RNA sequence: AGCGUGUGCCUACCCUACGCCGGCAGGCGCGGGUAACCCGUUGAACCCCAUUCGUGAUGGGGAUCGGGGAUUGCAAUUAUUC
RNA sequence: AGGAGUGGAGCCUGCGGCUUAAUUUGACUCAACACGGGAAACCUCACCCGGCCCGGACACGGACAGGAUUGACAGAUUGAU
């Protein structure tokens, strides 16, 4: 019921922001990730990765565009979007929530498996 | 790298040791060898085959680089032409104790 | 190999020049040295001149990382009926 | 003129010879020259270790590579420097000579 | 009074965004409901919090005997 | 996209980018004084560059 | 190595027919007639022509592609 | 204090005095050294002197854990390092 | 005869074991276990899940200048423009 907030702005807010004032609003390893150049040596993959967010279907839930990037920065610009992210072995299929801005693909989806132990 | 070319090229004269000195705008390297006709060629192609790919691998001017070859006395006091021609030797096929009794009594009779 | 024909001539009249040749073992480098003045990589002169030896007109050897390889008379005939070439002109190996 | 000679070499019998060598010359053209100055020598060491797998007691080697330096001055125009370096010089001597 | 920003135990809030020195017991509530966000948004630090094993990535071979029998 | 994916990965720096110059072998490099080689192929070929055991 | 999976093909390029002889028009009087377009770059002064497709023209190296 | 090391081959990546900004981690202009020449008279630690502490799992010990800020690098989440 | 200790406490690292798509592997008393100069985020990499190129020389027979073959932009498909 309550309302959503990320160090107290609001969420149409932070889609109505820009990148220069979004290194303040980040972390500072978030910041510096923004900060360190233009992205296209490596990241036309993210560019056209945003892209790939912007492309929407009609109203309905959107289509789980899947990945292979576990070091992406969450923006603004993909809140409530699916996504399954490339583990190794499989995709793991995630909502994109309004209280993940800041984190990375690769936390919300384990990696190894959760160790079971049995007898030596 | 230098000696390691020229032993694995020159394997067929008995080659000893490459001996590098030194000038004002210009180096020579001496070759010792036993086999001082077989090294050179007909008219000096080989050597200058060898000037040509020392220049053109170790970055020197060029027509700064030229080589000399000379033969070295008392053969049987030289490690590596008695272990090159032990390595004919065996390689042509012979009775390993036949060509090492024989390498033995030539060093023995050079004067060791 | 798939190989421009420019290539093949200019590492050619490079091979006729000189008659000797060398080139570093690595696949990943863009350009000759001794070719700085075109675009060639070493790819093209290892896979040529490995094609050339095993057609039968050179010597081989590998010291450290680096290639040498040596021309024979009839190497030198291949390359004089290649190249299109009057009997006047010889690599300076063989004259003094 | 102001006139540095620098020998840098790695035996030490070869580089005294030419150091006197050079020295006896210098005393026979009747000029004023300095002392063979004696720079402190510079050790290269590398350890390793001396098998190329990973077994055995843990031996190691200690290698070295003494390097010897010497210069000396002259007061003489530079013709009579050159041609008092180019005469019988040693194959493991470097000779180096630089004018201030 | 006068204490600088960078003094300060919990700067950069993710709630509320200010900087603001907090004691005892709302230590335990924000450490509390941090630990319960990072379980909602089921991130690899929260999933191992829940777990009860080593968050901070060292090795867990040898050391960390006592956590259970 | 093979001429531009075929060695798009960076190698400014790592030990991928150093390499023996006798074997060609990225493993205990010896970077001191510009040597560049391995450990064996430094024994192997320490009496003739200079280096003598005295110590 | 046959493997359950299908296995996939190199794309085979199909083979026309004296297509060289369609880009120009002979008619019956005294005339040379150029049906398809032409290449405007510096690199390739006439030589090279573009692609006849729905709604581009794409040249053969400069990549000048037009679109309708 | 004494052993050392220091601008590199295709090879890009050195050691730093001085001045300003910032608690600090750090950032910017300027110069030196291919070296008994410059860092550097290598103002190192343990020690010495003088306060605070007082036998208390304590101002011992710093494991575990949260938040923030910098640098390297194309990329640090399974926290690179500080 | 002694000194510093270790073995008990926390932590770093290596090995066995268990788990795992994979947790690559050699070494098991001295003479294996901060050993392979092994302080691995990518390369290292030799292990697993996926996709590109041939870097298959040379000889023989087909094949072909009326085309043996190389490369690619609009849009979908993954992972990659």
């Amino acid at each position: 019921f309550r309302k959503f907030t990320y160090r107290g702005v609001d969420l149409d807010q932070l889609l109505d922001m820009s990148y220069e004032q979004l290194m303040q609003l980040y972390s500072a390893r978030q910041r510096r990730r923004l900060s360190r150049g233009l992205r296209r040596k490596q990241h036309s993959l993210l560019k056209r990765l945003r892209k790939a967010k912007k492309e929407a279907p009609p109203m309905e839930k959107p289509e789980v565009v899947k990945t292979h990037l576990r070091d992406m920065i969450i923006l603004p610009e993909m809140v409530g979007s699916m996504v399954g992210v490339y583990n190794g072995k499989t995709f793991n299929q995630v909502e994109i929530k309004p209280e993940m801005i800041g984190h990375y693909l690769g936390e919300f989806s384990i990696t190894y498996k959760p160790v079971k132990h049995g007898r030596p | 790298e230098l000696n390691e070319f020229l032993t694995r090229e020159l394997a067929e004269d008995g080659y000893s040791g490459v001996e590098v000195r030194v000038t004002p705008t210009r180096t020579e390297i001496i070759i010792l060898a036993t086999r001082t006709q077989n090294v050179l060629g007909e008219k000096g192609r080989r050597i200058r085959e060898l000037t040509a790919v020392v220049q053109k691998r170790f970055g020197f001017p060029e027509g700064s680089v030229e080589l000399y070859a000379e033969k070295v006395a008392t053969r049987g006091l030289c490690a590596i032409a008695q272990a090159e021609s032990l390595r004919y030797k065996l390689l042509g096929g012979l009775a390993v104790r036949r060509a090492c009794y024989g390498v033995l009594r030539f060093i023995m009779e050079s004067g060791a | 190999m798939l190989m421009p024909k420019k290539n093949r001539i200019a590492i050619y009249e490079l091979l006729f020049k000189e008659g000797v040749m060398v080139a570093k073992k690595d696949v990943h480098m863009p350009k000759h040295p001794e070719l700085a003045d075109k675009n060639v990589p070493n790819l093209h002169v290892m896979k040529a001149m490995q094609s050339l030896k095993s057609r039968g007109y050179v010597k081989e050897q590998f010291a450290w990382r680096h290639f040498y390889w040596y021309l024979t008379n009839e190497g030198i005939q291949y390359l004089r009926d290649y190249l299109h070439l009057p009997p006047e002109i010889v690599p300076a190996t063989l004259r003094r | 003129h102001r006139i540095r000679i620098t020998l840098t070499s790695r035996n030490v019998k070869s580089l005294e010879k030419v150091c006197a060598d050079l020295i006896r010359g210098a005393k026979e053209k009747n000029l004023k020259v300095k002392g063979p100055v004696r720079m402190p020598t510079k050790t290269l060491r590398i350890t390793t270790r001396k098998t190329p797998c990973g077994e055995g007691s843990k031996t190691w080697d200690r290698f070295q590579m003494r390097i010897h330096k010497r210069l000396i001055d002259l007061h003489s125009p530079s013709e009579i420097v050159k041609q008092i370096t180019s005469i019988s010089i040693e194959p493991g001597v470097e000779v180096e000579v630089t004018i201030a | 009074y006068k204490i600088p920003d960078w003094f300060l135990n919990r700067q950069k809030d993710v709630k509320d965004g200010k900087y603001s020195q907090v004691l005892a017991n709302g230590l335990d509530n924000k450490l509390r409901e941090d630990l319960e966000r990072l379980k909602k948004i089921r991130a690899h630090r929260g999933l191992r919090h829940f777990w009860g094993l080593r968050v901070r990535g060292q090795h867990t071979k040898t050391t960390g005997r006592r956590g259970r029998t | 996209g093979h001429q531009q994916l075929y060695w798009s990965h960076p190698r400014k720096f790592g030990q991928g980018s150093r390499s023996c110059r006798v074997c060609s072998n990225r493993h205990g490099l010896i970077r001191k004084y510009g040597l560049n080689m391995c450990r064996q192929c430094f024994r192997q070929y320490a009496k003739d560059i200079g280096f003598i055991k005295l110590d | 190595k046959s493997y359950t999976t299908p296995k996939k093909n190199k794309h085979k390029r199909k083979k026309v027919k004296l297509a060289v002889l369609k880009y120009y028009k002979v008619d019956e009087n005294g005339k040379i007639s150029r049906l398809r377009r032409e290449c405007p770059s510096d690199e390739c002064g006439a030589g090279v022509f573009m692609a006849s497709h729905f709604d581009r023209h794409y040249c053969g190296k400069c990549c000048l592609t037009y679109c309708f």
